RNA sequence: GCUUUACUGCAGGCUGUCGCUGAGGACUCUCACUCCGGGAGGAGGACACCGAUAGCCGGGCA
RNA sequence: ACUCGUACGGUCACUGAAUCCUGCCCAGUGCAGGUAUCUGAACACCUCGUACAAGAGGACGAAGGACCUGUCAACGGCGGG
RNA sequence: GAAACAUCUCAGUAUCGGGAGGAACAGAAAACGCAACGUGAUGUCGUUAGUAACCGCGAGUGAACGCGAUACAGCCCAAAC
């Protein structure tokens, strides 16, 4: 039969319609008045979380993160730059909300690496996203025959280096055949044309 | 100068002489389906465009002949070279 | 060119900003419950040297020592009531319904409760009108009508220091000494004394303004000058 | 009043000094800041990507 | 460097529209959101703010 | 920032003590108000076109412009016959 | 640079913000599409090729599949139960 989770999962296929409605236009009052980067026991949707690589352990931390709407926060000129490069609020960035996200999750706990991330909704002038973190020092992960990779020296600030998941999705990484030729290996070996 | 409606003339997709009648071209809707159509669309961004960042021109005190000689048992049209007509009227 | 007088003013540098520190206090309402159970002596009359205009040293019931706007009249032993239900003497404050009409007022608020925003300077005052149980018609020292909300608080009578603006400084001395103590750059050099790289009506090989003085309400911040949105200009006619 | 050498007389006052940090007289006293170092400002050490010729 | 009814663009203002955004071509409500009060609570109200787009003006700027 | 400020205020401009005065013109440019009617973008709606898309027309219509009024201590003007 | 210049070029160069390691990044196909009865993770070298493609179609910009080589390596969850 069907798991417990996959009724979560059906629910926020639609993060607008019946019972999920009522539930977000209440959590969201909250949420407006809590920080930017707070700490959460559990997780708001717990298939997702899971999914991603979330377990119900000793140092395996979740948080929710709330970064402003929109394109980029871009001022103008003050030196000479054409009529091609004077766009001020028709220009975008090339890192998307959910990078900024883990971005700033990573540095609110300078410790624990970022494992993935997922969206929790959004309103008119801000976009949440809860964000797993793991902590490579804890023997609880060091021990942990799906979780011990993220303990090995090369995988520190893994998020800064766009080694996420939410990274290499960004960075233009997930098709393996065609027009993937100036994105892998790197963009920087490829010139920065992707 | 003065040019009649129809007249016996040669037309290469007949091979003979049929009475050819003599009309102004009308131009033809812009559907936007083409090659330069898209580059407008897609080659186009914020400050300056180059051939883009222009409007329409001008021109001399008298334009040339753009006209379709659709004949009598066929119909064709032939494109015969355009002199700079100043107003022609068909006679009937 | 460069950024005109007016654009570097809300930077906030020093020579824009106002003596802050050198001011008195910040002239407020005292927090009745409800009841009016709550009265002060005027022990002093202090000079404001934010607003030029006297303010009275109030000492309450419970001993709070706090600088209230001083209307004309009031003086030193004399007892001033604030609350719901106060006596209708000048130099009391409460609310707009309990306020007669006709009755020339003055600190009104805004908001209820917001402290006092409306007819503050030296000598003004605010005239009370109608009177219905949704709203408390006041006239503004400009002739404004102002649609108020009866619970917003006001003192009764006009505020002191009358007519002051009656009498000329005579000598730029006497406006240097006045504009120190002020929030404002002294003094006003003409728009069109300056360079073209300046202002708007700058340059010229003699003095006059470029385009015409009056300016569309849209225009921005480096443009906005002379006579903004202006619905007529001149004297007669 | 002329704004060469007369002008070089109101001289004596004391901004940069021996820093803590690296040691060179660039530690401006009224700004608590290191011109050479950074100390003061930075938690890491002043250097510049131009403060050598580009392919060096 | 500077000027403007030189060319082209950008800020910025004004305006429609889409999201924020709810209940019963003109209107009622309160529940989001905003503001004010220490608080109780008071004002405003799906407008406003903000994200997006569209037309006008646009030497303020390049 | 103005602002511990509130129209007897502060903002933006112009003229430059006092004294005696400061005429005429609103056609153009500016600013502001109004506007039956014209013009007026995208969205949504309507028709045809596409197994869908592209796409052709229509309907509606904001600011704005047209257009009318106000204004020169507003830019300015006060000639020839 | 385009013999001016605005799209384009210089060039994702300079410089700036963040971060890792002895190397980094990439990686076991929702691939390739010498269309096949075919190849079979990823880098890199040679070649493909100044080709295809782009571009006031101007100046200029410019891959890839394949092929030959170097080295080879292949696995772990989520869910079901
Ligand atoms: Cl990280
Ligand atoms: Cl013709
Ligand atoms: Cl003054
Ligand atoms: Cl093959
Ligand atoms: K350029
Ligand atoms: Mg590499
Ligand atoms: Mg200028
Ligand atoms: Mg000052
Ligand atoms: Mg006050
Ligand atoms: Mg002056
Ligand atoms: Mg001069
Ligand atoms: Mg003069
Ligand atoms: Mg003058
Ligand atoms: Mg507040
Ligand atoms: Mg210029
Ligand atoms: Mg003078
Ligand atoms: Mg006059
Ligand atoms: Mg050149
Ligand atoms: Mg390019
Ligand atoms: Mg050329
Ligand atoms: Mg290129
Ligand atoms: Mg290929
Ligand atoms: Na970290
Ligand atoms: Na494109
Ligand atoms: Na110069
Ligand atoms: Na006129
Ligand atoms: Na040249
Ligand atoms: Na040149
Ligand atoms: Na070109
Ligand atoms: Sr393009
Ligand atoms: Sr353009
Ligand atoms: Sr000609
Ligand atoms: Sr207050
Ligand atoms: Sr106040
Ligand atoms: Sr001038
Ligand atoms: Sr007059
Ligand atoms: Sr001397
Ligand atoms: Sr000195
Ligand atoms: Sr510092
Ligand atoms: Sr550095
Ligand atoms: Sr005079
Ligand atoms: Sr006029
Ligand atoms: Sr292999």
């Amino acid at each position: 039969a069907r798991s417990a989770y996959s009724y979560i999962r059906d629910a926020w296929k639609n993060p607008g319609d019946g019972q999920l409605a009522e539930l977000q236009w209440q959590r969201q009052q909250e949420w407006r008045n809590e920080g930017a980067v707070e700490r959460i026991e559990r997780p708001t949707r717990l298939d997702k979380a899971r999914s991603q690589g979330y377990k119900a352990k000793q140092g395996v931390i979740v948080a929710r993160v709330s970064v402003r709407k929109g394109s980029a926060r871009k001022r103008r000129h003050k030196a000479g730059r054409r009529s091609k490069r004077q766009g001020v609020t028709r220009i975008t960035r090339r890192k998307d909300i959910q990078r900024v996200a883990e971005e700033r999750a990573s540095r609110t706990f300078p410790n624990l690496r970022v494992l993935n991330s997922y969206s929790v909704g959004q309103d008119g002038r801000q976009k949440w996203h809860e964000v797993i973190l793991i902590d490579p020092n804890h023997p609880a992960i060091q021990n942990d025959d799906d979780l011990s990779w993220i303990c090995a020296d090369d995988q520190a600030d893994r998020v800064f280096r766009g080694l996420t998941g939410a990274g290499r999705r960004n960075r233009g990484l997930s098709g393996k055949g065609k027009g993937s030729e100036k994105t892998r290996p790197s963009l920087r070996s490829n010139g920065g044309k992707g | 100068m003065q040019m009649p409606r129809r007249f016996n003339t040669y037309c290469p997709h007949c091979n003979e002489h049929q009475e050819h009648e003599v009309e102004k071209v009308r131009s033809g809707r812009q559907t936007g389906m083409k090659w330069i159509d898209r580059q407008r669309e897609r080659n186009s961004g914020i400050g300056n465009d180059g051939k883009f960042s222009k409007v329409p021109g001008g021109d001399k005190p008298t334009k040339k002949t753009d006209l379709k000689y659709r004949c009598g048992e066929c119909g064709k049209a032939h494109l015969r070279e355009g002199w700079r007509a100043g107003r022609l009227e068909f006679q009937e | 060119g460069r950024r005109i007088q007016g654009q570097r003013r809300g930077r906030g540098t020093s020579t824009f900003r106002a003596p802050s520190h050198r001011y008195k206090a910040d002239l407020e309402h005292r927090k009745v419950e409800d009841g009016d159970v709550i009265a002060g002596t005027v022990v002093d009359i202090e000079h404001d040297p934010a607003r030029s205009a006297p303010v009275a040293a109030v000492e309450f019931e419970d001993g709070d020592r706090r600088l209230i706007l001083a209307p004309e009249g009031v003086g030193v032993g004399d007892e001033l009531q604030v609350g719901v239900s106060a006596e209708i003497a000048p130099g009391n404050t409460l609310p707009l319904a309990e306020i007669p009409e006709g009755v020339p007022v003055c600190n009104v608020e805004s908001s209820p409760g917001d402290g006092g925003k409306f007819a503050r300077a030296s000598g003004v005052n605010a005239q009370l009108l109608t009177h219905d149980r949704n709203v408390a018609v006041v006239k503004l020292p400009s002739g404004e009508m102002k649609r108020l909300d009866p619970q917003c608080r006001a003192t009764i009578g006009v505020v002191a220091g009358g007519g002051r603006t009656d009498k000329p400084f005579v000598k730029a001395g006497n406006k240097h000494h006045k504009m120190k103590a002020r929030g404002t750059k002294w003094p006003n050099v003409r728009g069109v004394a300056m360079n073209a790289v300046d202002h708007p009506f700058g340059g010229g090989g003699r003095q006059h303004p470029g385009k015409p003085k009056s300016i569309s309400r849209n225009a921005p911040p480096g443009r906005k000058v002379g006579d903004i949105a202006s619905k007529r200009t001149g004297r007669g006619g | 009043t002329g704004a060469g050498t007369p002008s070089q007389g109101k001289k004596n006052t004391t901004t940069h000094t021996k820093c803590r940090r690296c040691g060179e007289k660039s530690y401006h006293t009224k700004k608590k800041v290191c011109s050479s170092c950074g100390f003061g400002k930075s938690a890491k050490r002043r250097d510049y990507e131009w403060q050598s010729k580009a392919g060096e």
